[PDB]
RNA sequence: GCAGUCAAGCGUUCAUAGCGACAUUGCUUUUUGAUUCUUCGAUGUCGGCUCUUCCUAUCAUACCGAAGCAGAAUUCGGUAAGCGUUGGAUUGUUCACCCACUAAUAGGGAACGUGAGCUGGGUUUAGACCGUCGUGAGACAGGUUAGUUUUACCCUACUGAUGAAUGUUACCGCAAUAGUAAUUGAACUUAGUACGAGAGGAACAGUUCAUUCGGAUAAUUGGUUUUUGCGGCUGUCUGAUCAGGCAUUGCCGCGAAGCUACCAUCCGCUGGAUUAUGGCUGAACGCCUCUAAGUCAGAAUCCAUGCUAGAACGCGGUGAUUUC
RNA sequence: CUCUUAAGGUAGCCAAAUGCCUCGUCAUCUAAUUAGUGACGCGCAUGAAUGGAUUAACGAGAUUCCCACUGUCCCUAUCUA
RNA sequence: GUGAACAGCCUCUAGUUGAUAGAAUAAUGUAGAUAAGGGAAGUCGGCAAAAUAGAUCCGUAACUUCGGGAUAAGGAUUGGC
């Protein structure tokens, strides 16, 4: 009564309930402020986690033992082909909140999208938009005036884009598709800019940039039932306990006579919202590039992915975007990639970084060798060739 | 950036990879792996390990 | 570190708790250094206070001198076993945990290091680091 | 146990900076007692372990007012319980007492929190030794040794998980309410400066790191091995070989993948409104006065931002809606 | 020398499984010891087959320490049925 | 057969193949394993676990009832041909 000592409570009570998300999708909840002085922009972009790998480089941080020196770090690379926008939506404030007024859809949708909205496209008719398309038809009208609307109501205006899931090496044929804000001044050029890019591409590097802290929005990869112990992070119980150790002793005093919602119980574990934020991105990929994974140093002609292909995960074809660290969420999950809701004069934030090298060896194993060029040139000639 | 070589195994050592072993004298040693490293803890001889 | 101390580590990982005996690396006459606290150091119930590379200890020597012995004084940490990651990407690690004799400001007791030392022990005392013989 | 009123004294001088006697008013219910209202067809009786939450009479951390505040250090007080409050030697102990770290190692409650949660060391059945007592049987908050710790599948609560019905089905969203988080230390520099006769000796801004906590993550390093993946070994069995069986996974070395560790790496937001307090203007009171009207600044506080859930009887936008 | 109910604790032994005070004092062991040991003894209330003292060997007996050992712990993770 | 062996482990004769079954492999268990660095800091207490272990050849303390103590301790060695 009073503990006999003290110690700061497990967990976090600002992630409750450790309860399974209800969309492998995380939601973009906030947006960055709107400067309405600066180019229509998109505010965050979908793509796909493939995988990680080490980084060589100079870190500049004057003052500190590691300056001028080569430091190597760990990064994420996701896979990121171009979006695709098929329509805006106009939002209105209200004494009640945001308010979705209406959405206007493009006239053609590839399949991608449209088997987004199926459960079972297999055995469809894949009747889609196929009636609202006519909406076009009509010479204009029908479209032409909802975007009249948005126009004239409408504090915010989101974009409706799509993932082109089959430039990604993925087996999901079904597309992702998310609202995004645009950033770009007035409303009025906003659904301008939304209305002029339907059925057209949005790349990222017209997004993000090189040393720019960026947040990951995903949902955390999922473990089910899990004991309090690692769930929670608990001490273990001594040997000698009965039932089991791997529990908490006392669940709760005699008063209140209730288990408390504060107290670790076993359940869930994984499969959470997070918003992870002040990843800085250390390279914008290129897809039709060749030297992907190349640096001003390291001049040799050799593409991002790891020999053997990123593990459970393919080959990189598309732009990428790769960041310090690591992010939420595992490889083959739809990542929400934000702009920063703040501008952030960290000194380590405004470090501008030049990668010097990029491993490229296997990650199925302990590789070796960072191009097959490279490991023919020192293995010799084998059994099979020549 | 600088590659080693295993004091083992001959292999090539990219950054971050392996280990280094800081021996009594001062003779520094280096693994491109635990596999390596666990042979010379072993006491085995690089001379008779065939892929050396 | 602790105090006494010349600039500062970045973290290393942990080796030498409450309890450990490590080396002697000087010609103080000590054999042993016997951790009984670590001067950093935060709290956590349970938690083993543990000494890493060129912290400042406090300890006892229990194999030496007998004027050195049944007395707690400063050491500080030259080598550990345990791995630790540098942010040059290495992973690496001594053959044996040894300390040298030191007074609060971080003079050492001794003039002479036997064995290597780790570079991050001498950046932190200069006195240790004059007396050194290999570093890292 | 804690807090006041008085002001004889202490404090070089000087009641009240910090104290405060002789007296006297109170508060508290972690002390002990007094009582015997509840339980004797039974509320498991100390300590610890584990975990949550609460009190504030605040030990640390934020911001202040005061000093017998030169500086440094400290002490008194305000707003403050947001955040922390530890590792060990002897003891069953609570307590106690030492070593040691530290920003600090504050005090308490929750059926003296917590035994279908543990443990069972103490206590208090039955065995046994001593000592004191007793003629004796036996007694002894005297010492000692050994002594079975039962049940949940029910309700509720808590954690997570489905889910009928609001034409059908799908996609994108809103945000009520609820939760919410970061913490603390050092170095460099300011600076051997301000202050000081000397001894000594700060801080703001700037830079680099660290402690404790949290959320992820698996490039790397490390742990794990039924990959029974490759190799090696013992015994036996298949006539030999080749290739295999059996030895509750026979053993040993390596061992991808997955899982996973301050044993690994990444990440942990910024606006407002206030409190104490210090001020402005300013009457009451032709002076004076931060206050009465009005008002400026202002804290680890609060409310938002942000972050988690999303009401299964809160809602919006959108797509397609049956010849069997 | 004396009081008293028969006498009045010898040889030994000890804060011992017998000591209240008591966590006795000193020494030792430790960074630190209500623990252990060696000593001390006006010893509440040790003590001579109500056996005293010593004691090699023996003990699933109680207790202290060292070395080795180790997931008991720091601090948890992983696998099999 | 191995081997000191009526031990353990594999086999021959004989005898069984009988103990509800299917699909999964969450938490927590019961039973079996491992763990970097430290090494009892855990705990009433090393409880539990780990470590040692066969044989040959060296070597071996105090003490003692002369019998012991003693596998004291401490070392080297061990396959196949
Ligand atoms: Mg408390
Ligand atoms: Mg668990
Ligand atoms: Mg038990
Ligand atoms: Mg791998
Ligand atoms: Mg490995
Ligand atoms: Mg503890
Ligand atoms: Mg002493
Ligand atoms: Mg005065
Ligand atoms: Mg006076
Ligand atoms: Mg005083
Ligand atoms: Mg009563
Ligand atoms: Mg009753
Ligand atoms: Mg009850
Ligand atoms: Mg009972
Ligand atoms: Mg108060
Ligand atoms: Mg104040
Ligand atoms: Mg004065
Ligand atoms: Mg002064
Ligand atoms: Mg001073
Ligand atoms: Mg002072
Ligand atoms: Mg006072
Ligand atoms: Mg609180
Ligand atoms: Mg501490
Ligand atoms: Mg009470
Ligand atoms: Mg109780
Ligand atoms: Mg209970
Ligand atoms: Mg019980
Ligand atoms: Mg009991
Ligand atoms: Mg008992
Ligand atoms: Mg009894
Ligand atoms: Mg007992
Ligand atoms: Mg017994
Ligand atoms: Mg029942
Ligand atoms: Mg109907
Ligand atoms: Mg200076
Ligand atoms: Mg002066
Ligand atoms: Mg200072
Ligand atoms: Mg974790
Ligand atoms: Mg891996
Ligand atoms: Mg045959
Ligand atoms: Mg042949
Ligand atoms: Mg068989
Ligand atoms: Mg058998
Ligand atoms: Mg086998
Ligand atoms: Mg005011
Ligand atoms: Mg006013
Ligand atoms: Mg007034
Ligand atoms: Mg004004
Ligand atoms: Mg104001
Ligand atoms: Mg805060
Ligand atoms: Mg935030
Ligand atoms: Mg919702
Ligand atoms: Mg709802
Ligand atoms: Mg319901
Ligand atoms: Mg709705
Ligand atoms: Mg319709
Ligand atoms: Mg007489
Ligand atoms: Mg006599
Ligand atoms: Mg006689
Ligand atoms: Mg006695
Ligand atoms: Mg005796
Ligand atoms: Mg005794
Ligand atoms: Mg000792
Ligand atoms: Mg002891
Ligand atoms: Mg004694
Ligand atoms: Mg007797
Ligand atoms: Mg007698
Ligand atoms: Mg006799
Ligand atoms: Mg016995
Ligand atoms: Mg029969
Ligand atoms: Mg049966
Ligand atoms: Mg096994
Ligand atoms: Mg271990
Ligand atoms: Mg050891
Ligand atoms: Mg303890
Ligand atoms: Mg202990
Ligand atoms: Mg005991
Ligand atoms: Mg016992
Ligand atoms: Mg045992
Ligand atoms: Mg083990
Ligand atoms: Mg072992
Ligand atoms: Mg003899
Ligand atoms: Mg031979």
């Amino acid at each position: 009564s009073h503990r006999k000592y003290e110690a700061p409570r497990h967990g976090h009570l600002g992630f409750l309930p450790r309860k399974r998300a209800a969309s492998i999708r995380a939601r973009v909840k906030a947006f960055p402020k709107d400067d309405r002085s600066k180019p229509v922009a998109l505010t965050s972009f979908l793509g796909y986690k493939a995988g990680m790998t080490t980084i060589v480089r100079d870190l500049d941080r004057p003052g500190s033992k590691f300056h001028k020196r080569e430091v190597v770090e760990a990064v994420t690379v996701v896979d990121t082909p171009p979006v695709v926008v098929v329509g805006v939506v106009g939002y209105v404030e209200t004494p009640r909140g945001l308010r979705s007024l209406t959405t206007v859809w493009a006239e053609h949708l590839s399949d991608e999208v449209k088997r987004r909205f199926y459960k079972n496209w297999y055995k469809s008719k894949k009747k889609a938009f196929t009636k609202y398309s006519a909406k076009y038809a009509q010479d204009g009208a029908g479209i032409e005036r909802e975007l009249a609307r948005i126009k004239k109501y409408a504090s915010v205006v989101r974009v409706l884009v799509h993932t082109q899931i089959r430039k990604t090496p993925l087996a999901q044929k079904k597309a992702h598709l998310a609202e995004i804000q645009l950033n770009g001044g007035s409303i009025s050029e906003k659904v301008d800019w939304a209305r002029e890019h339907f059925e057209k591409t949005v790349a990222v590097d017209s997004v993000f940039e090189q040393n720019e802290m960026i947040d990951a929005i995903a949902v955390t990869k999922g473990h089910g039932f899990e004991g309090v112990t690692h769930r929670w992070g608990t001490k273990k119980l001594p040997r000698k306990t009965h039932r089991g150790l791997r529990k908490v002793a006392c669940i709760g005093a005699w008063h209140p006579a209730h288990v408390m919602w504060s107290v670790a119980r076993a359940g869930q574990r994984g499969y959470h919202s997070r918003t992870s934020i002040n990843h800085k991105i250390y390279r914008v990929g290129k897809g039709d590039d060749e030297a992907n994974g190349a640096t001003s140093f390291d001049r040799t002609k050799k593409t991002i992915t790891p020999m053997g292909g990123f593990v459970h995960y393919g080959e990189i074809k598309n732009d990428f975007i790769m960041v310090k660290g690591c992010i939420p969420g595992n490889r083959k999950r739809i990542v929400t990639l934000r702009k920063s809701l703040y501008t952030n004069t960290s000194r380590k934030a405004l470090e501008e970084v030049s990668l010097k090298w990029i491993d490229t060896a296997s990650k199925f194993g302990k590789g070796r060798f960072q191009t097959p060029a490279e490991k023919h040139a020192f293995m010799g000639t084998l059994k099979k060739d020549l | 950036m600088k590659v080693e070589i295993d004091s083992f195994s001959g292999a090539k050592i990219y950054p971050g990879r392996g280990t280094l072993f800081v021996r009594g004298d001062s003779k520094i040693f280096r693994f491109q792996n635990s596999k390596s490293a666990s042979l010379f803890k072993q006491r085995k001889n690089p001379r008779r390990i065939a892929w050396t | 570190s602790g105090n006494g101390a010349q600039g500062t580590k970045f973290r290393i990982s942990l080796g030498l708790p409450v309890g450990a005996i490590m080396n002697c690396a000087d010609n103080s006459g000590a054999r042993n250094l016997y951790i009984i606290a670590v001067k950093g150091s935060g709290s956590r119930l349970n938690r083993l206070p543990a000494a890493s590379l060129g912290d400042m200890v406090m300890a006892t020597v229990k194999k030496g001198k007998p004027e050195l012995r049944k007395k707690v004084m400063p050491a500080i940490v030259v080598r550990q076993a345990k791995s630790w990651r540098r942010r040059d990407g290495v992973f690496l690690y001594f053959e044996d945990n040894a300390g040298v004799i030191a007074n609060p400001k971080g003079e050492m007791k001794g003039s002479a290091i036997t064995g290597p030392v780790g570079k991050e022990c001498a950046d932190l005392w200069p006195r240790v680091a004059s007396n050194s013989g290999v570093v890292v």
